[PDB]
């Protein structure tokens, strides 16, 4: 409780305050994302073969029993499919083949050659269009206590549906047959550099092909250049195409009309509000020299942006420069082009990742720092004024009770005084309940609360598996087992 | 316009030796072809499939090659081999000839 | 024996039109091509096209799109080519050529006509 002389304090002067920060630049733009292609080429193709079935049947006295049956399909030749098939719609029914390095002949019905109509099959759900030559079996007469063979050859032709992965090399048919050949081979237009496992006689080309329709008769208009490969049990042909406009190794995914691209230090960084993904590029473009049969990117690209630029930015924006392409984390090849407004003129394969949700945490993350630090910032900017602010009024109230306000500054209960600065050295009855009033603003914030992610997944890994029918695996393991559950793999005699 | 070009555009040969004559492509071909032509004769097919001999032409005669480079040799030049002997493909439209190689015997 | 008989040798002034026919005899007409060659004086042999006589399909080579057309004669056996417009440089001797209606390693020209001198001259 004393007077006051020698140690004397000042109140610290405004303090420098933080300046809003910067804000990110963002170029407008348009773009579309490429992903790995994984469905393989598809192509429409015919087979053309025959059924040869030749039977042995023991006659007996009240019974008789097949000794054997032998069955084969056997390719048409390229004569044939020609001649007969397509020009007449009439197959001959004799087959004459190459099995086993001989050359066999096998007459339907051990008669004479006669052309035969093809006539369309019966009818199933999902199948595709076929037609033969005859529904019965042909099988020999009975005379008794002989041996006796009967020939039957019904020509086939079917459409069926083909198709081919990467590098496209081989195709296969929805039967189940393997083409070694791939489905661009061909001896015009370069197309020999492509593969073939078979000899050069067993391939043919013929252009200005007219398909004539099996089932109307009606010979089409325009031609094509018509691929016929003999295999040793099928003839299959297709039409033509060049390999470069018919093959992508890049799909496309989405087309996004607001794309921003803003620097993040040696990198881009490209987000979307309506897909609520970001991706991160390097800067430096991807060459699309470097993708392995890439010719739909830069087509699809363009086609993309000027249609999008035409329903969303004709009036309001330019664009500047070419589409630009970037390869970005993950597998994603984006074409990008940049846009500006009308107020501002002055080889290898990519692989992509089957997951795209870290682009989607990477923008949600970013959605709320970005909001979090910009009100968190202004809250810096506007306490600092609030508190230079005050000084004001503090240097008022300390000339008129000295003792309360460096009382509340320095720390300690202090006596003071003042001569242009605050000289300071240290220092009935009851009624504790007397009605009070609040000069205090009230401030309630709560914390968030700690939230626990379980495991969510709509399908698992075994329920994926068993949604097909028929699991390969699983028939061939019981199928090979049938020998050792109901025979006697062991015993001799 | 595959060009094919073919040397040497004269070629002399003694009786007896082994000669050699080349078709150089543009671009890969399929398979090269090789007809000869006498004077005021129509040409005659010699080689085709780059290998296989043609009806009645000598076994003396070869063909070799792939690609953009081909071959057509003699084994022992005889008198009657003395023609013009063209290269030919049909790879790409339109179809087109080489320039021709001319056999000169010495005698 | 397979034999393809050419027309024979023609004058014609310029501006004028001429015919070429190419006789068949010895094959049947229908499953075979026939093609066009042309041999100017010291130089070396021109494709000009094809006629499939049994689909009618016609390629030909874009330099002669205006001077040669291509025709059959389903009954005589023949195949016609149409020279349109002659020049002085239309001067050469005209081959016809059999080939398969197919590509194939074995597909050459097999069969070849005696040949036409056609000479545009006044």
């Amino acid at each position: 409780p004393p007077p006051t002389g020698a140690t004397v304090v000042q109140f610290e002067q405004p303090r420098p305050c933080p300046r809003a920060p910067d804000g990110q630049n963002y170029t407008e733009g348009i773009a579309v994302i490429f992903k790995e292609n994984i469905a393989p080429y598809k192509f429409k193709a015919t087979m053309y073969y025959k059924d040869v079935t030749v039977s042995q049947v023991w006659f007996g006295h009240r019974y008789s029993q097949f000794m054997g049956i032998f069955e084969d399909r056997a390719p048409v030749p390229f004569e044939e499919v020609i001649d007969k098939i397509n020009a007449r719609g009439v197959c001959r029914s004799t087959a004459k083949y190459v099995r086993n390095n001989m050359e066999s002949t096998a007459f339907h019905r051990d008669d004479d050659e006669s052309d035969m109509k093809l006539k369309p099959a019966k009818a199933a759900t999902r199948t595709s269009r076929g037609w033969h030559t005859t529904d019965l079996k042909y099988n020999p007469s009975r005379i008794e206590a002989f041996h006796r063979y009967g020939t039957t050859v019904n020509c086939i032709v079917e459409e069926v549906e083909a198709r081919s992965v990467y590098p496209y090399d081989e195709f296969v048919l929805a039967t189940g047959d393997f083409v070694y050949m791939s489905p661009f081979y061909g001896y015009r237009d370069g197309a020999h550099a492509e593969h073939t496992a078979y000899a050069a006689d067993r391939f043919r080309q013929v252009d200005g092909y007219y398909e004539r329709d099996l089932s109307t008769g009606r010979r089409a208009s325009t031609p094509a250049t018509r691929n016929l490969l003999t295999t040793p049990k099928f003839t299959v042909g297709w039409d033509w195409a060049p390999k470069r406009p018919s093959v992508c190794t890049l799909t496309k995914w989405q087309e996004v009309d607001e794309m921003l691209r803003a620097e993040y230090g040696p990198s881009f960084r490209f987000s979307s509000s309506a897909l609520s993904t970001t991706f991160t590029t390097n800067r430096t473009e991807y060459a699309l020299s470097r993708v392995d049969l890439g010719d739909c990117v830069g087509r699809e690209a363009r086609e993309a942006v000027d249609r999008i630029f035409l329903r969303r930015y004709n009036g309001t924006h330019v664009k500047v420069g070419q589409v630009q392409y970037y390869l970005a984390t993950g597998g994603f090849l984006i074409a990008y082009q940049p846009l500006l407004s009308n107020a501002l003129v002055e080889v290898e394969r990519i692989k992509t990742t089957s997951s795209v949700e870290f682009a989607r945490l990477q923008f949600t993350y970013d959605h709320i720092q970005r909001h979090v630090n910009d009100m968190l910032g202004r809250i810096a900017i506007a306490w600092c004024e609030l508190q230079n602010h005050e000084l004001t009024l503090w240097n008022e109230a300390r000339k008129l009770n000295p003792n309360a306000i460096a009382s509340a500054t320095v720390g300690r209960r202090v006596s003071a005084r003042m001569l242009g600065d605050v000289m300071a050295v240290s220092t009935q009855l009851g009624r504790a309940d007397v009605t009070t009033v609040s000069t205090f603003i009230n401030l309630n914030l709560t914390m968030l609360e700690d939230h626990e992610f379980v495991p969510l997944e709509v399908y698992t890994r075994q329920e994926i598996k068993d949604s097909g029918l028929l699991d390969y695996t699983e028939v061939q393991r019981r199928n090979q087992l049938h020998a050792l559950r109901f025979a006697d793999i062991d015993t001799v005699i | 316009q595959i060009v094919l070009s073919q040397s040497p555009a004269i070629l002399s040969a003694s009786p007896g030796e082994k000669v050699t004559m080349t078709c150089r492509a543009s671009s890969s071909v399929s398979y090269i072809y090789w007809y000869q032509q006498k004077p005021e004769s129509s040409p005659k097919p010699w080689i085709y499939a780059t290998s296989n001999l043609a009806s009645g032409v000598p076994g003396r005669f070869s063909g070799s090659g792939s690609g953009t480079s081909y071959s057509l040799t003699i084994s022992r030049v005889e008198a009657e081999d003395a023609a013009t002997y063209y290269c030919q493909q049909w790879s790409y439209n339109p179809y087109t000839f080489g320039g021709g190689t001319k056999l000169e015997i010495r005698r | 024996e397979v034999q393809l008989q050419q027309s024979g040798p023609e004058l014609v002034k310029p501006g004028a039109s001429v015919k070429i026919s190419c006789k068949a005899s010895g094959y049947t007409f229908a499953d075979y091509t026939m093609h066009w060659v042309k041999q100017s004086h010291g130089k070396s042999l021109e494709w000009i096209g094809y006629i499939n006589p049994y689909s009618l399909f016609i390629d030909s080579n874009q330099k002669f799109k205006n001077k040669a057309t291509l025709t059959v004669d389903n009954s005589s056996y023949t195949a016609y080519m149409e020279l349109r417009s002659l020049t002085s440089e239309d001067s050469a001797v005209y081959y016809c050529a059999r080939f398969p209606p197919y590509y194939g390693f074995d597909s050459h020209f097999d069969y070849w006509g005696q040949g036409t001198a056609l000479t545009v001259s006044s």
